[PDB]
RNA sequence: GGGAGACUGGAAUUCCUGGUGUAGCGGUGGAAUGCGCAGAUAUCAGGAGGAACACCGGUGGCGAAGGCGGGUCUCUGGGCAGUAACUGACGCUGAGGAGCGAAAGCGUGGGGAGCGAACAGGAUUAGAUACCCUGGUAGUCCACGCCGUAAACGGUGGGUACUAGGUGUGGGUUUCCUUGGGAUCCGUGCCGUAGCUAACGCAUUAAGUACCCCGCCUGGGGAGUACGGCCGCAAGG
């Protein structure tokens, strides 16, 4: 089909990923 | 298998070709080289193609079918007319 | 100086610049030119006028020395390999021969990417 | 893979008849001496990826070769598995 | 055992009267562990395509061996050990 | 290699060598001559080269470096022992005279092959051979430094030496470092690669095996007097308090041979990185 | 019967020649009357 | 060309790496093999011919 | 070009050495950062090293899917035809589970030519932290191991009997010529009626006519997210 579903699914997983790298150290902080 | 020669396929002037806005991009399957801006035709490739049509057309009649004309310039309507009233088979000029 | 009967030439003709260069059987090169050398620059460089210009700056740098036939050896792509070519046999030396010396690189080393623009 | 004197000598040592070619048995046995086979090859070259697919396939077909000789008959599995030192 | 056809290609240096001599010495090994018939055939004195070791000609030198893969390995380190040969090629007859 | 269990502290992620391709566990009573520890004292008694104590004493187990006699005689190896002085295992050799020795027993050198010293000989990793003999390209190792003086270069586990094209009477050696060295080619050169090269691995785990290996402490300069290390103590962590120098004043140069001296042989020194 | 301003991708068995000329399109047509004449006559 | 092949039809000929006569028919001028479209051969006896003329080149029969 | 292990060679780029050799070379729609006058660029001879193997090389071949083509040697998996001999239902699928599994990334010891994440600058733009240019650390390579992610697309699961066919291609066999055609079974192509659909399109290699089995769904975001659990050194699934 068209790329509307794909580019809203390629932000959110952008923007997981950017919350993801930014919690990183506090996870492992939490997590060692 | 060859029928036709090269030499008769020259000397009936079946290799010139159109101006250069009226040519195919998609035609450099075929395209050779370009004499006085007239793009000339392969002959190994066309000899080929002509038994493998020649083929086809042995097996479309062994399984059964006829070959038809078809034709709207007026410079073979004749031409056309008769040789299709000479070996039986449809034609339209 | 030295006297040579004949030899060969190298035509290394890139798309920014030609380089003639006059040499001996054995290698040794005696003279040489290009566009940057005459006078144009930069993209001036990549024109056959300029690639014309030097040939025939070499061709007579060479006469000047004594050689009066060569062996052409053009390189990879490149506007101004005939105009070389033309130039060279015009300014009163002889083709002799021309062979595309181009390096074909058989899947060698990885070329870089791909232009963008 | 197998030879024709070293395939022909243990079809003729595990087979149930003279003439005999793809019995129970006979499959069996030249199934197990492909896997010994195949095993010695990996052993060799540990990193084949397809001998290994090849011999997974191998004993998938041994497996139920057997379960189908014990549906049969257990005698005669039994037989064949002391005989051949399987399990 | 199993044919195989290996072509050398020895040092043009040498003349072709010390060919047939060493070939022999070099086979023997063969002959004495596995044992097979030998066909021989010596056409030197041929120009290569390219230089190998700063060489323009060579002697290029035949032989069949229906021999053991071991054999005709061992056969294929010493030629290529050796400091007359040049170059050697071992193909298959049978099959490939 | 064989990684130890995190039982204790000492074990966390200490590792040692498997040891494996040894046969014997005792050495040739006929090739082991005493040593005794020096601590890194010189003749005057005085501590010349720091960080060297007590350690576990150990044997000599004389190994032959030169083995420019018995070119024609042959010889099987017996067994593959351990050495504490060298870094590899070590080979003993049963000659057909009816005499032992001990090789640096190479990479791939198994128990009950042959080996045949020689210009005649073989190429093939574990016996001597010339230089002039041994074709170029070949890998070699513990060869030497002067016709007949003995191995000198790539004697260490797991190294070796590249023969590159030789002309003339002299021979281009790659060293283990990159250096490019020549050497005459009327040297006598062992072929193959030194085995062990699983070493240079094992993680010690604890100061323990360092001490019994014969490793007194280092400490730094930098917590040290200005009276004893350039590196003066200060008021706090100091950083050294100048351009880093050895603890006699000489700073982290080139600190090579002597100028212009017998080197006419080095061609290419090691690269820094 | 495709010429310079042809599709390769519409023909399945391209053909190549000439369909200006009259007389080389007259040759082309009698040599196809032959072809299926001589296809005819195996029946 | 257009012919059906000189070794699937001939059925008398074999292929070998030392025909240096033949490999040369049948490269390009430059030393290039030339393409199976051009040659007019069974794709067998093509791969074949490839082969040989690979092993010439490695022996140094052919100026590749 | 099915995979693994070993040996070996050519083109090409880079660097160094020995000759010839000048004041430019690289670069862009134009310009310089970069390399030079300490001898740049360029050509001949020699040496060092690592990725990949032009031409054969394609709507072509293999593999369960990824994926796989310089040459040689050892082992091995898969498939097709003919004889049609052998046991005679042993056939197909498969919840969990196990194995393989594109690229990217991490540890160990190496190597690193070219390319090239980040990083530095040169240039346009009002702003370029990018598109362009110049150097380049990880990465791309080798052996031991790891996570199991791709538009892993034929977005179409495995198996079975049937549905005008037309026509190139690879393979094994037969009747008719006596090199050419018909028949035989599998894969790979492209059209096409019957049939299927919302149309695109499939149409004997179904998305059609019928059946066994596994997985998924009952509106888009929230969210393939948090919690707890599992695998994993870590990213991460
Ligand atoms: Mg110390
Ligand atoms: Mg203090
Ligand atoms: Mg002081
Ligand atoms: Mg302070
Ligand atoms: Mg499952
Ligand atoms: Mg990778
Ligand atoms: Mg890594
Ligand atoms: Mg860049
Ligand atoms: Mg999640």
């Amino acid at each position: 089909g068209s790329v509307i579903k794909k580019r809203r699914k390629r932000m959110s997983k952008k923007k997981h990923r950017k919350l993801l790298r930014r919690t990183r150290v506090q996870r492992r902080k939490l997590g060692k | 298998m060859a029928v036709v020669t090269m030499k008769q396929l020259l000397d009936s002037g079946a290799h010139f070709g159109h101006q250069t806005r009226r040519w195919n991009p998609k035609m450099k399957r075929f395209i050779f080289t370009d004499r006085n801006g007239i793009y000339i035709i392969d002959l190994q490739q066309t000899l080929t193609y002509i038994d493998k049509a020649y083929e086809f057309v042995k097996e479309t009649v062994a399984h059964g079918g006829t070959v038809l004309f078809v034709g709207t310039k007026k410079q073979a309507q004749e031409s056309i007319a008769e040789e299709a009233t000479r070996v039986g088979m449809p034609y339209v000029n | 100086k030295k006297n040579v009967p004949h030899g060969a030439a190298h035509i290394k003709s890139t798309f920014n610049n030609t380089i003639v260069s006059i040499t001996d059987p054995q290698g040794n090169v005696i003279a040489w030119a290009s566009s940057g050398h005459v006078g144009f620059k930069g993209s001036r460089k990549s024109t056959p006028f300029a690639a014309q210009l030097a040939a025939e700056n070499a061709a007579r740098k060479a006469q000047e020395h004594g050689v009066k036939k060569v062996d052409v050896f053009v390189k990879g792509p490149g506007s101004g390999r005939e105009t070389a070519i033309r130039s060279l046999q015009a300014a009163g030396l002889e083709v002799g021969t021309i062979s595309d010396v181009t390096p074909q690189p058989h899947n060698g080393c990885r070329p870089p990417k791909r232009r963008r623009v | 893979a197998l030879t024709a004197e070293q395939k022909k000598e243990i079809l003729g040592q595990y087979g149930l008849h003279d003439t005999d070619t793809g019995s129970p048995e006979a499959q069996v046995a030249l199934l197990t001496k492909r896997i010994q086979d195949l095993t010695e090859h990996l052993k060799v070259h540990k990193h084949d990826h397809h001998s290994r697919r090849g011999l997974l396939l191998l004993v998938g077909r041994r497996r139920r070769l057997l379960k189908y000789v014990a549906q049969v008959d257990v005698a005669r599995y039994r037989s064949l598995i002391e005989r051949l030192g399987l399990r | 055992m199993r044919p195989y056809e290996i072509m050398v290609i020895l040092d043009p240096t040498l003349d072709e009267r010390t060919v047939a001599p060493s070939l022999e010495t070099f086979l023997n090994v063969i002959r004495k562990d596995g044992g097979t018939v030998d066909k021989v055939d010596i056409w030197g004195r041929r120009r290569l395509a390219y230089e190998i070791a700063k060489h323009a000609e060579g002697i290029y030198a035949v032989i069949d061996v229906k021999a053991e893969p071991a054999t005709v390995s061992e056969l294929d380190r010493q030629l290529n050990l050796n400091e007359s040969v040049l170059r050697t090629k071992v193909l298959r007859t049978d099959k490939h | 290699i064989r990684k130890y269990k995190p039982t204790t502290p000492g074990r966390r992620g200490a590792s040692v060598s498997d040891f494996a391709e040894i046969t014997r566990s005792t050495p040739e009573k006929s090739l082991v001559r005493p040593l005794h520890g020096k601590g890194g004292r010189n003749a005057h008694g005085r501590i010349t080269t720091r960080h060297k104590g007590g350690g576990h004493k150990r044997a000599y187990r004389v190994i032959d470096f030169r083995r420019h006699d018995k070119d024609g005689v042959n010889a099987k190896v017996a067994h593959i022992e351990y050495d504490p002085n060298r870094t590899a295992n070590i080979a003993l050799l049963h000659y057909l005279d009816g005499e032992k020795r001990y090789i640096i027993a190479p990479q791939g050198l198994k128990q009950g092959d042959v080996i045949e010293s020689g210009a005649n000989a073989d190429i093939k990793p574990g016996n001597n051979l010339p230089l002039r003999n041994i074709p170029a390209g070949t890998v070699i190792h513990a060869v030497e430094l002067r016709p007949g003086g003995g191995a000198k270069l790539a004697r260490s586990a797991g190294v070796s030496i590249q023969l590159l094209g030789k002309e003339g009477t002299y021979a281009a050696l790659r060293m283990p470092s990159g250096e490019i060295r020549r050497v005459d080619v009327r040297c006598r050169a062992t072929v193959g690669e030194v085995g062990n090269a699983e070493q240079s691995n094992i993680n010690w785990g604890k100061a323990g095996r360092m001490r019994w290996k014969g490793k007194r402490p280092t400490v730094r300069g930098v917590v040290m007097n200005p009276v004893d290390h350039p590196h003066g103590g200060g008021e706090g962590k100091t950083s050294g308090g100048r351009h880093p120098v050895s603890p006699w004043g000489k700073p982290e140069g080139r600190t090579r041979k002597p100028n212009k001296p017998s080197d006419k042989l080095i061609v290419r020194r090691r690269r820094t990185g | 019967i495709l010429d310079t301003n042809c599709d390769p991708d519409v023909v399945d068995y391209p053909i190549p020649g000439n369909d200006d000329a009259i007389r080389s399109a007259a040759l082309l047509t009698k040599v196809i009357a032959s072809a299926v004449a001589e296809g005819l006559q195996a029946r | 060309k257009t012919r059906k092949c000189v070794f699937c039809s001939k059925k008398g000929q074999t292929i070998d790496y030392k025909d240096t006569a033949l490999l040369r028919t049948y490269i390009s001028e430059r030393g290039k093999i030339r393409a199976r479209r051009v040659t007019g051969n069974c794709v067998q006896h093509q791969r074949d011919i490839a082969v040989a003329v690979k092993n010439a080149r490695e022996v140094a029969l052919l100026p590749f």
